[PDB]
Protein backbone atom coordinates (compact mmCIF):
# COMPACT_ATOMS: atom_id res chain seq x y z
CA UNK A 1 0.00 0.00 0.00
CA UNK A 2 1.04 3.60 -0.90
CA UNK A 3 0.22 6.98 0.43
CA UNK A 4 1.43 10.33 -0.54
CA UNK A 5 0.76 13.49 -0.66
CA UNK A 6 -1.50 15.24 -3.34
CA UNK A 7 0.23 15.34 -6.53
CA UNK A 8 0.18 18.67 -8.70
CA UNK A 9 1.30 16.84 -12.16
CA UNK A 10 1.41 13.34 -13.61
CA UNK A 11 4.79 12.76 -11.53
CA UNK A 12 6.74 9.24 -11.87
CA UNK A 13 6.94 7.09 -8.28
CA UNK A 14 10.29 5.84 -9.03
CA UNK A 15 10.48 2.41 -6.98
CA UNK A 16 14.09 0.83 -6.79
CA UNK A 17 15.29 -2.01 -4.27
CA UNK A 18 18.79 -2.55 -3.01
CA UNK A 19 18.87 -5.57 -5.71
CA UNK A 20 22.65 -6.90 -6.69
CA UNK A 21 23.66 -7.19 -10.39
CA UNK A 22 27.53 -7.95 -10.82
CA UNK A 23 29.50 -9.31 -13.09
CA UNK A 24 32.87 -10.93 -13.56
CA UNK A 25 35.22 -10.06 -16.16
CA UNK A 26 36.35 -13.53 -16.96
CA UNK A 27 39.56 -14.03 -19.37
CA UNK A 28 41.72 -17.24 -19.82
CA UNK A 29 43.00 -16.17 -23.21
CA UNK A 30 44.99 -13.06 -24.21
CA UNK A 31 42.89 -11.01 -26.40
CA UNK A 32 39.22 -12.05 -25.36
CA UNK A 33 36.84 -11.43 -22.12
CA UNK A 34 33.99 -13.27 -21.23
CA UNK A 35 31.35 -11.35 -19.98
CA UNK A 36 29.63 -13.28 -17.16
CA UNK A 37 26.15 -10.84 -16.70
CA UNK A 38 23.60 -11.50 -14.35
CA UNK A 39 20.94 -9.35 -12.44
CA UNK A 40 21.01 -11.98 -9.90
CA UNK A 41 17.18 -12.23 -8.44
CA UNK A 42 15.46 -11.00 -11.20
CA UNK A 43 16.52 -14.04 -13.95
CA UNK A 44 18.38 -12.98 -17.09
CA UNK A 45 17.27 -16.68 -18.77
CA UNK B 1 -20.92 13.40 -31.48
CA UNK B 2 -18.20 13.51 -29.95
CA UNK B 3 -18.18 12.66 -26.29
CA UNK B 4 -20.27 9.19 -25.42
CA UNK B 5 -22.35 7.96 -21.41
CA UNK B 6 -19.59 5.83 -20.45
CA UNK B 7 -20.44 1.71 -18.74
CA UNK B 8 -16.44 1.49 -17.57
CA UNK B 9 -14.93 -1.91 -17.79
CA UNK B 10 -13.23 -2.83 -14.94
CA UNK B 11 -11.84 -6.34 -15.68
CA UNK B 12 -8.54 -4.84 -17.55
CA UNK B 13 -7.42 -2.29 -15.05
CA UNK B 14 -7.38 -4.70 -12.22
CA UNK B 15 -7.77 -5.00 -8.48
CA UNK B 16 -5.02 -4.58 -5.85
CA UNK B 17 -5.21 -4.90 -1.53
CA UNK B 18 -7.17 -1.66 -0.66
CA UNK B 19 -5.75 0.00 2.30
CA UNK B 20 -7.80 0.17 6.15
CA UNK B 21 -6.90 3.60 6.90
CA UNK B 22 -8.04 6.90 7.62
CA UNK B 23 -6.08 9.04 4.79
CA UNK B 24 -6.67 6.72 2.10
CA UNK B 25 -9.89 5.44 1.89
CA UNK B 26 -12.66 8.22 0.61
CA UNK B 27 -11.24 12.09 -0.04
CA UNK B 28 -14.62 13.73 1.44
CA UNK B 29 -15.31 16.29 4.12
CA UNK B 30 -14.41 14.88 7.44
CA UNK B 31 -15.39 16.11 11.16
CA UNK B 32 -13.24 15.83 14.43
CA UNK B 33 -14.96 14.94 17.93
CA UNK B 34 -15.44 18.79 18.92
CA UNK B 35 -16.69 19.77 15.61
CA UNK B 36 -13.95 21.32 13.77
CA UNK B 37 -14.03 20.52 9.90
CA UNK B 38 -11.03 17.81 9.38
CA UNK B 39 -10.33 17.59 5.51
CA UNK B 40 -9.25 14.15 4.08
CA UNK B 41 -10.22 15.73 0.47
CA UNK B 42 -7.59 15.42 -2.32
CA UNK B 43 -5.27 18.26 -2.46
CA UNK B 44 -5.69 19.44 1.46
CA UNK B 45 -5.74 15.66 3.57
CA UNK B 46 -2.91 15.80 6.25
CA UNK B 47 -0.54 18.44 4.46
CA UNK B 48 -1.57 21.13 7.26
CA UNK B 49 -1.31 20.80 10.50
CA UNK B 50 -4.29 21.70 13.01
CA UNK B 51 -3.89 21.15 16.90
CA UNK B 52 -6.25 22.61 19.32
CA UNK B 53 -5.07 25.14 22.02
CA UNK C 1 38.53 -23.33 -22.35
CA UNK C 2 35.60 -21.44 -20.88
CA UNK C 3 34.57 -20.27 -17.23
CA UNK C 4 33.21 -23.47 -15.92
CA UNK C 5 33.61 -26.96 -17.42
CA UNK C 6 36.44 -27.22 -19.58
CA UNK C 7 37.01 -31.09 -21.22
CA UNK C 8 38.33 -32.78 -24.47
CA UNK C 9 35.02 -34.12 -26.48
CA UNK C 10 35.80 -35.06 -30.29
CA UNK C 11 34.44 -35.99 -33.25
CA UNK C 12 36.39 -37.29 -37.00
CA UNK C 13 36.10 -34.86 -39.16
CA UNK D 1 -4.23 25.85 -27.56
CA UNK D 2 -7.75 24.81 -29.06
CA UNK D 3 -7.34 21.02 -28.61
CA UNK D 4 -9.72 19.87 -25.08
CA UNK D 5 -6.53 17.80 -22.59
CA UNK D 6 -6.52 15.40 -19.92
CA UNK D 7 -3.96 13.36 -17.93
CA UNK D 8 -4.48 10.20 -18.87
CA UNK D 9 -1.69 7.21 -18.72
CA UNK D 10 -3.00 3.38 -19.26
CA UNK D 11 0.55 2.03 -19.32
CA UNK D 12 0.83 1.83 -15.47
CA UNK D 13 -2.78 0.01 -14.79
CA UNK D 14 -3.22 -3.25 -16.70
CA UNK D 15 -5.35 -4.29 -19.34
CA UNK D 16 -6.00 -7.70 -18.22
CA UNK D 17 -8.53 -10.27 -20.40
CA UNK D 18 -12.28 -8.97 -20.09
CA UNK D 19 -13.83 -12.55 -19.70
CA UNK D 20 -16.52 -13.30 -22.59
CA UNK D 21 -19.51 -13.89 -20.23
CA UNK D 22 -23.50 -13.50 -20.97
CA UNK D 23 -23.23 -9.79 -21.30
CA UNK D 24 -20.62 -7.31 -20.01
CA UNK D 25 -19.48 -5.08 -23.07
CA UNK D 26 -18.78 -1.23 -22.72
CA UNK D 27 -21.94 0.39 -23.66
CA UNK D 28 -24.15 -1.58 -25.74
CA UNK D 29 -28.45 -0.91 -26.10
CA UNK D 30 -28.49 -3.08 -29.41
CA UNK D 31 -31.43 -5.07 -30.18
CA UNK D 32 -33.45 -8.16 -28.78
CA UNK D 33 -35.93 -10.00 -30.89
CA UNK D 34 -39.14 -8.94 -30.08
CA UNK D 35 -39.28 -8.30 -26.44
CA UNK D 36 -37.50 -4.67 -26.48
CA UNK D 37 -34.03 -4.66 -26.07
CA UNK D 38 -31.92 -3.90 -22.98
CA UNK D 39 -31.14 0.41 -22.62
CA UNK D 40 -27.73 0.85 -21.78
CA UNK D 41 -24.30 -2.07 -21.70
CA UNK D 42 -23.99 -0.88 -17.69
CA UNK D 43 -26.75 1.34 -16.66
CA UNK D 44 -29.59 1.31 -13.61
CA UNK D 45 -32.30 -1.28 -15.23
CA UNK D 46 -30.23 -4.58 -15.83
CA UNK D 47 -31.05 -4.11 -11.62
CA UNK D 48 -35.37 -4.19 -12.34
CA UNK D 49 -35.15 -8.21 -12.84
CA UNK D 50 -38.02 -8.31 -16.16
CA UNK D 51 -39.98 -11.06 -17.56
CA UNK D 52 -41.98 -11.11 -20.61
Amino acid sequence: TFEVDPMDEPTLLYVLFEVFDVVRVHRPHRGVIETVYLRTPFSAG
Amino acid sequence: STNSFDGSIVSSYLTTRMPPWAGVRQNVMGSSIDGRPVLPANSTTLTYETVSG
Amino acid sequence: RPSFTPRQAILTL
